């Protein structure tokens, strides 16, 4: 993928396996990222020439195949490298991992064609200050304070989804801030693409994301190369006025496509079966979703640790390249209720000490101390009986039980696929109101009429009008 | 009795090679119609005496730098 | 007043044994997690391949 300006290089030499070892020019030997668009066969298959050498049989690595191809194929010159199509208007289809689309026509919205190697971390004018953000949420934004343009880790297992996150991340997050919200996949299944993509029907997100998922069909180098289609799809919008805020899929493609493409190419790197580029691309792909002058540069770490795996590179690069890590179990959805995320391990490092307000100080020990001394009075008391149940059990049990099962507000991912409303909540009443009426004051809701309010701001009414 | 004597400074031949040469000095009394003994003492310091003479040769076989003698030689 | 030999003999010994059998052979169950490193040992068993197997 390069502008060819001159159509000339030379011949090749060998073809053994995926090691593009065609002999070029002699001393005119391009860049990194100036592939070749060599004619092999019928199609202008390019090969992205990793390490150059001398006399014309360079290292180079091609994307696909060259769909059966002889020992002297011709190349071809490039002058641009990486000269990719994306822009600020791709948020209309889905995309593929060239810049092109995998849904209908129109290479995902032609518009502009830079360089597909974007800026990873800089300074000078990016935004120091690093300010924290608010999703609009009782059990999101209050119990986590997460900031503006950071990568945020996920952890868990099932409970909310990705039409939970997709529906309710694509109607409030879009219309409280100003900023598109793209997604991104390398390593999925072939037919969840005929499912998931359904869900784009059900809540009008597909006109505002660009999904660019690779599937996992092709090989490493076809199926890993989605890097330029985020990066360089990404920038157009959060350096203009916009906020672009990404979605990984998971990490098994990069990294078995890394550690095995970089350990299987005849080169020794890490041990623990790693290579050894996962500290520049976790360091230097971690670092660069920061918050700039022109916008906040967000972006979704759903990376996938190896079975916990602490000796290897997911835990440490996981664990330390990101930030907040909020991980969803299946007691807080299997009991009936609306957000499934806990709020036990669940907060950042800026939400539960003394670097925020009284407000984020007192909502989070209040609650934090309030959950965790009031969730072994229900589980390990059931054991025994009720009948030593005093002021605390009962003010505790209730509090935790109405308060628990009440601060799960519905957001606007039910308004278009269910039928339940409830807006977004917000953070005077979920910060000034968890911290005094669920303590002991007020005790006057119950359990079914306090489900499905908007933080404890519908929940008043509804203790004396239901 | 008689005992082969050997020190650790020694030649690798001695301890590499002691039972391709103590059956000439040991068979006197076994391949002659008598009885006879032979004690095998300190068996890994002379197994793995052969391991320092195949390394070091660029010839790799045995586990951990070892030499083919544990299904020849024995 | 022979039931308080019996009851308190039978109630110790299951609030004895469910509550320390949660806190005392449970706690061996920690030791497990020191097996979760054990693994990072068998990468070990492939630095004997380069040796061998990878040259």
């Amino acid at each position: 993928h390069h502008h060819h300006h001159g159509m000339a290089t030379g011949k090749i030499v060998q073809v053994i396996g995926a090691v593009v070892d065609v002999e070029f020019p002699q001393d005119a030997v391009p860049r990194v990222y100036d592939a070749l668009e060599v004619q092999n066969g019928n199609e202008r298959l390019v090969l992205e020439v990793q390490q150059q050498l001398g006399g014309g049989i360079v290292r180079t690595i091609a994307m696909g195949s060259s769909d059966g191809l002889r020992r002297g194929l011709d190349v071809k010159d490039l002058e641009h490298p990486i000269e990719v199509p994306v822009g600020k208007a791709t948020l209309g289809r889905i995309m593929n991992v060239l810049g092109e689309p995998v849904d209908m026509k129109g290479e995902i919205g032609e518009e502009e064609r830079w360089a597909i190697h974007r800026a990873a971390p800089s300074y000078e004018e990016l935004s120091n200050s690093q300010e924290l953000l608010e999703t609009g949420i009782k059990v999101i934004d209050l119990m986590a304070p997460f900031a503006k343009g950071g990568k945020v880790g996920l952890f868990g297992g099932a409970g909310v989804g990705k039409t939970v996150n997709m529906m309710e991340l694509i109607r409030n997050i879009a219309i409280e801030h100003s900023g598109y919200s793209v997604f991104a996949g390398v390593g999925e299944r072939t037919r969840e693409g005929n499912d998931f993509y359904h869900e784009m029907t059900d809540s009008n997100v597909i006109d505002k994301v660009s999904l660019v998922y690779g599937q996992m069909n092709e090989p490493p180098g076809n199926r890993l190369r989605v890097a330029l289609t985020g990066l360089t799809m990404a920038e157009k919008f959060r350096d203009e006025g916009r906020d672009v805020l990404l979605f990984v899929d998971n990490i098994y493609r990069y990294t078995l496509a890394g550690t095995e493409v970089s350990a299987l190419l005849g080169r020794m790197p890490s041990a623990v079966g790693y290579q050894p580029t996962l500290a520049e691309e976790m360091g230097v792909l971690q670092e660069r979703i920061t918050s700039t002058k022109t916008g906040s540069i967000t972006s979704v770490q759903a990376v996938y640790v190896p079975a916990d795996d602490l000796t290897d590179p997911s835990p440490a690069t996981t664990f330390a390249h990101l930030d907040a890590t909020v991980v969803l179990s299946r007691q807080i959805a299997s009991l009936g209720i609306y957000p499934a995320v806990d709020p036990l391990d669940s907060t950042s490092r800026q939400l539960d000490p003394l670097v925020v307000g009284q407000e984020h100080y007192d909502t989070a020990r209040g609650v934090q101390s309030i959950l965790q001394r009031y969730q072994e009075l229900k589980d390990i008391i059931a054991i025994l009986g009720m009948d030593e149940l005093s002021e605390e059990d009962k003010l505790v049990v209730a509090r935790a039980r109405k308060i628990q099962r009440f601060l799960s507000q519905p957001f606007f991912v039910a308004e278009v696929f269910t039928g339940s409303p409830g807006k977004y909540v917000s953070l005077k009443d979920t910060i000034r109101g968890f911290k005094g009426i669920m303590e002991g004051e007020y005790d006057h809701l119950p359990e079914q009429a306090f489900y499905m309010v908007g933080s404890i701001e519908e929940a008043v009414e509804k203790a004396k009008k239901l | 009795t008689i005992v082969v004597v050997a020190t650790a400074s020694e030649s690798a031949a001695l301890q590499y090679l002691a039972p391709y040469a103590g059956a000439a000095m040991g068979e006197y009394f076994r391949d002659r119609g008598e009885d006879a003994l032979i004690i095998y003492d300190d068996l890994s310091k002379q197994a793995v005496a052969y391991r320092q003479i195949s390394l070091l040769l660029r010839r790799p076989p045995g586990r951990e730098a070892f030499p083919g003698d544990v299904f020849y030689l024995h | 007043g022979v039931v308080e030999n019996l009851a308190s003999e039978q109630a110790a010994r299951m609030v004895a044994m469910k509550a320390a059998t949660d806190n005392g052979g449970s706690l061996i169950k920690e030791l497990q997690l020191v097996y979760n490193k054990a693994r990072q040992a068998s990468i070990t068993q492939e630095l004997t391949e380069i040796v061998s197997g990878a040259a």
